[PDB]
């Protein structure tokens, strides 16, 4: 069915923004939004559809003090979209508690295009971890949509904050909202800052305007993921198939990526599977080990020959995995995009439940500790004071995030037949 | 066409061979080949171009080989009563009503109306029939749509099974969701996970099988310029569907229709149940992880 | 030319004619045509053309141009009006149904097989086919609008559901209007879901 | 039969001779008057027919102190038209009592062009509300045409006072012109300021000229909705009849307009349905919803896909509205003009029983009650005070407009078995 997505933080906003100019230039339409007569595609889970010529994309955008969306105004796409939800903090409390005294009328902005259309599917979420703006508000929403709605299946498209440490603060925010991400979303999409900016070092030349970069980097992983739900696949085409594949345990939902041409700026099938399996070409950053795998091939692909590329990667023992089931590593094929120019015809997509990433949580579970002895870096909020008057709430935070590193390394043996 | 301008050739070859004064295969050979050669070409140079020979293939694959997929779940989506018994009285008409309305919801507002679904539950009698253009295909026999039609009703099937199960899934989404819940029994060993396999991967093995051949037969007529050849291309096709699809008479085949009522079986257990409660599913979850494990050592005849 | 002139003549100027004879004596209607059932009309076409117009194609227009009469008469009925708010009430409860059979005539039959008819009319490149395609026009006009088959199962009760129309005249009770609807309307329903399967496009209504 | 049209207002004057102007473009007539040979068509509901190769339309031209009719005489349309009626307040009772004092011989000017033609059918009233020299002056011929003949039609062409507040004396006369109008009219064609303007800065770039625009705009309204009558149709193709299947109950009357080119400055039938039902291209500005919907197509249309597209609409989920009858969304077909250059070949019209005026109505009910509690703002006139010593009359038709109100909200429910 429809998926209706909401983008919110400024940098959320911009990269909602980029993924819909990626998305206009993949799409039979032009940059007025009138329909374009060369063209199959299907543009109807992310675009409502009126005869106004102007496909409107099925985002919403919430804001607080709008400053960037001014710039989102002055561009040629301000006649793709005019839902007209433009509305006027610094911690997780404060920006919980500003979302939570304006509920009404932003609940009412979701019900609006909740009865707009009569098939509904998911809601993805636009967010940037512990990231101001977008922090407290996104988890205090997550809350309510997964609240009024268990129906449906609730995604999100999130970036970690990792700078190797200045926000003091970021800890205790991370943490809630990677509660909030836990109870209130049933699969999450993770990347980071550090290994896009790893690796656009590796390709360009850039130490600055990094941010320009990267959110291209981010839009060319949110297009390349849905590229088989927009085009008409036969397997996990709709989102709760694809889920339904991903999740072995029901507190690991967060999803690994990586994208096969590392720089664009011939191939058979085990090639591509075997640039894929490297550590450079993916993007996210003791044994730490897989539990299952999915791969998307997007391209000019022979179909006896993916056959004999997984039969490779068996024989070469780049599988030094072990988890405690039977649930193995998946190929999946959808063809490569007509109707624009299309270089680097063949690229790789994966999706996979890797554990090393709990080592990065454990870094934010160190750091908060740290604070927690200290007590001089909670930077004593009146609207944190009083919405916890204990600060309690991060204690048990902290004791979930606890089970849950837990309930990861006994996930990383074969040995599950107890809870961990 | 050539046929009345190369006319007189051929004539004045057969009138040559009646004033021969023995009988030689060489020669008469040599005439009926030269003959068959335009003659097939001539069928040819109309079928392919201006018929839209390869263009129909894709719309036969489309359609029929479940090679799109929009349709064929939106059509199980609105449907339940063919679930049921049909009395065939109202249920033959309702179904191409059905079908030609879960056809408008995405495109599809070209025609659209060439195929009929016709009843002899209601899937194991629905059937698809397609009307081709007799004059202009004679490649497309009665024969051809009625092996073709076996391998629809098949594959309908393995959709509704698999369909069912990731549909059936929302023990993350909903059953552990805001919920604590003590689970000894609340699992099954989590057998949901391995039906899906079972399902999942002879699906992978449907897209090879329908794609290697989909893309050599749009290949070699148009390597080939006589009818003749693309008649041996096309009944290698057909025969390989069916022999890869295991549709012939085997204990496997068997065996993966014995795998498909049991899924529906787990579909119908989990479907009823609900999010957790206790109403003595032990027995009949009980008879069907014995029945599994039973069936799965079944398809280990195969493997060794 | 004395076909479009034909098909003119019924079916604008003609519905003021007739309503005044809603508002009944043979020779006064006469000098108003020259400006519940029961006429008669007809024209003098030339010899030439009476060799593809015929006789019984004479009665075929009479018997189509009074079912349209009909049609007209429950349109006026309904027409005459622009218990104290209940009548009402019943009005839109009749004049939804019989304005969609009214909409169903005119374009659905009348509009769309004479658009038709007036495409293949001038690929006559023969005087035996032009009769052909005359007489297939006039065969399933007399089809479409039900007089030559089961009239005493579908008809019967079209000629039913223009009583109400009457009955709401008189009345200027109510609940013996909403029960004879009630029957009539179902019992029109219930002998068409079976289905030529056109009909379903009136009784969506 | 025939139309008799009635304008006063110096906005009224100029749009019925815009009007007028439409029409002999359209019309097998000479900007002179002259009969043009190259024309199907009637010249008879709006233009009198003699043999002076000039036809004389069907107009009533009243005023009050010549201004703009002055440049209405320097034109090439002033042998059109001489019937000699052209004759020299600021508030509805001012202007009320001045329209009393000379009734008889306005009357005689009616009595005449009534006397001119044996068959009657109709009185259309142009008419600005609260306009000034139009206020008073229409309602009280309004209140005596309907007197003197209740055998005949009364329709208005009527534009909406509304600059979202500066007349102050506004709201009193628009309440009672609406009293007047809804007991001494059949039925009224509402148009508004406000959504016109809109389209119009939607359209070109328009700021300060707007005036010049927008008459255009509402006489290509005026002239589509008169193409059924003049071009002879089957289905409402006179007044009568289109009026008798658009009221669904007596108190309500106002019809609801829209054009399907928003800009004229290939189709199919569903096309200009589904971009008929957006409210951007309607020209009229809790649950508020469609009673019955007449629409109405000119252009080259095939008979069969009017059937598909009405069960598309059924299909689609359109139809989110819900009276109490099941009279029904309503289809009509009249054939594209010849004669003139035709661009835009199929255009659309709508004819339809929108409650969501009635929130316009009580902002002007609002508006008089606030100066009502003031008692500063009804500008104390001798004529006014004479007419009325109380004031009573506006709070009666203040208890009829609450009455209207009332009926209206009951008529939006599935629930009027009961009277409102």
């Amino acid at each position: 069915r429809e998926i209706i997505t909401l983008q919110l933080g400024q940098c959320g906003n911009q990269i909602g923004f980029e993924f819909w100019k990626q998305l206009c230039a993949e799409h039979g339409i032009s940059p007025e939004g009138i329909v374009e007569e060369f063209a199959t595609d299907r543009k109807d889970v992310f675009f409502y559809q009126a005869d106004d010529e102007h496909y409107i994309p099925r985002a919403v955008l919430l804001d607080l003090e709008p400053r960037v969306i001014h710039s989102i105004l002055n561009s040629p796409y301000a006649k793709l979209y005019n839902p007209e939800n433009i509305y006027l903090g610094n911690n997780w409390a404060s920006g919980f508690s500003q979302g939570e005294k304006i509920h009404e009328d932003i609940f009412d902005i979701i019900d609006r295009e909740a009865d707009g259309s009569d098939s509904l599917e998911g809601f993805v979420l636009c967010h940037s971890i512990a990231g101001g703006t977008g922090s407290g508000l996104g988890s205090y929403l997550l809350e309510r949509l997964n609240d009024r709605y268990p129906k449906k299946l609730v995604q999100t498209y999130s970036v970690f904050p990792n700078q190797d440490e200045d926000v003091v603060v970021q800890p205790y925010n991370s943490l809630l909202t990677l509660k909030r991400l836990t109870q209130n979303a049933d699969c999450v999409v993770v990347l980071d800052n550090t290994a896009l900016n790893r690796i656009a070092t590796d390709r360009l030349h850039i130490q600055n305007p990094s941010f320009s970069q990267i959110n291209q980097l981010v839009s060319t992983i949110m297009s390349a993921s849905t590229t088989t739900l927009r085009y008409p696949g036969y397997m996990n085409n709709d989102l709760i198939g694809l889920i339904a594949s991903l999740i072995p345990t029901p507190r690991l939902h967060f999803l690994m990526t990586g994208y096969t041409p590392l720089t664009t700026d011939k191939t058979t099938v085990l090639d591509v599977m075997r640039r894929l399996l490297q550590p450079k070409n993916v993007m996210v950053s003791t044994n730490h080990c897989y539990i299952a795998i999915l791969n998307i091939i997007q391209g000019e692909v022979d179909p006896t020959q993916v056959h004999k590329s997984l039969q490779r990667i068996r024989e070469r023992k780049l599988a030094n995995f072990i988890p405690w089931g039977p649930a193995s590593i998946q190929v999946a094929l959808s063809r490569k995009s007509p109707y624009l120019p299309s270089a680097h015809r063949v690229s790789g997509l994966m999706m996979a439940n890797h554990t090393s990433i709990s080592s990065l949580f454990e870094r934010t579970c160190r750091q908060y500790d740290k604070l927690r002895k200290r007590e001089a870096f909670l930077e004593q909020f009146r609207k944190e004071d009083m919405f916890k008057d204990n600060f309690d709430e991060m204690d048990t935070s902290r004791e979930i995030v606890q089970q849950l590193i837990d309930e990861y390394h006994a996930a990383t043996r074969p040995d599950y037949i107890s809870w961990g | 066409s050539i046929l009345k301008n190369q006319e007189d050739t051929f004539a004045a070859e057969l009138h040559r061979l009646k004033q021969q004064p023995l009988f030689s295969l060489v020669d008469f050979e040599q005439v009926v080949d030269r003959i068959r050669s335009t003659v097939a070409e001539h069928l040819w140079k109309l079928m392919v171009e201006e018929s839209d020979l390869l263009g129909q293939l894709k719309i036969i694959k489309d359609f029929y080989l479940l090679g799109r997929g929009e349709l064929f779940q939106a059509f199980i989506d609105t449907a339940q009563h063919m679930l049921k018994t049909p009395p065939t009285a109202v249920t033959e008409h309702d179904v191409n009503v059905a079908f030609q309305q879960s056809a408008h919801k995405v495109l599809l507002d070209d025609d659209n109306l060439l195929p009929l679904l016709h009843l002899t539950s209601g899937w194991a009698a629905l059937g698809l029939s397609y009307k081709v253009q007799w004059p202009l295909h004679i490649l497309f026999t009665p024969a051809v749509l009625e092996k073709y039609n076996v391998v629809f009703k098949y594959l309908l099937s393995v959709r509704r099974v698999q369909a069912e199960l990731q549909h059936c899934w929302a023990l993350q989404m909903q059953r552990k969701h805001l919920k604590s819940n003590q689970t000894d029994a609340i699992k099954w060993r989590l057998r949901n996970h391995m039906a899906f396999l079972v399902d999942n991967l002879q699906y992978y093995l449907q897209v090879d099988v329908l794609e290697s051949q989909f893309s050599q037969l749009l290949h070699q007529i148009n390597s080939t310029r006589d009818f003749e050849s693309i008649r041996l291309a096309h009944d290698h096709f057909l025969s390989n569907l069916l022999a890869q699809s295991f549709i012939l008479l085997k204990p496997v085949f068997h065996c993966l229709n014995e795998i498909l009522d049991l899924c529906h079986s787990f579909c119908s257990l989990v479907s009823q149940n609900l999010g957790p409660l206790d109403e003595r599913g032990a027995a009949q979850l009980s008879i069907l992880v014995k029945g599994f494990s039973r069936q799965s050592s079944l398809l280990f005849k195969i493997l060794s | 030319e004395y076909l479009q002139a034909m098909r003119n003549f019924f079916l604008d100027t003609m519905y003021d004619f007739y309503t005044s004879i809603f508002d009944q004596n043979v020779s006064f209607l006469n000098v108003q045509l020259q400006e519940l059932d029961g006429l008669t009309l007809s024209y003098k076409v030339p010899w030439p053309v009476d060799i593809v117009i015929s006789l019984e194609c004479q009665k075929i227009y009479n018997q189509v141009f009074l079912l349209l009469l009909q049609i007209k008469w429950a349109k006026y009925s309904l027409d005459v009006l622009l218990q104290i708010h209940r009548m009402f009430l019943l009005r839109v409860k009749l004049m939804h149904f019989v304005n969609s059979l009214h909409n169903y005539i005119m374009t659905r039959i009348l509009h769309s097989t004479g658009l038709e008819f007036q495409h293949q009319v001038e690929e006559a490149k023969d005087l035996d086919q032009l009769i052909k395609i005359h007489y297939r026009y006039l065969s399933t006009i007399h089809d479409r609008c039900l007089l030559r088959e089961k009239v005493s199962f579908v008809k019967e009760a079209i000629m039913k559901v223009l009583n109400l129309a009457l009955m709401f005249a008189d009345g200027w009770s109510i609940e013996k209007m909403e029960s004879d609807f009630k029957n009539c309307h179902m019992f029109l329903v219930t002998i068409l879901n079976k289905a030529f399967p056109h009909l379903e496009s009136l009784a969506l209504s």
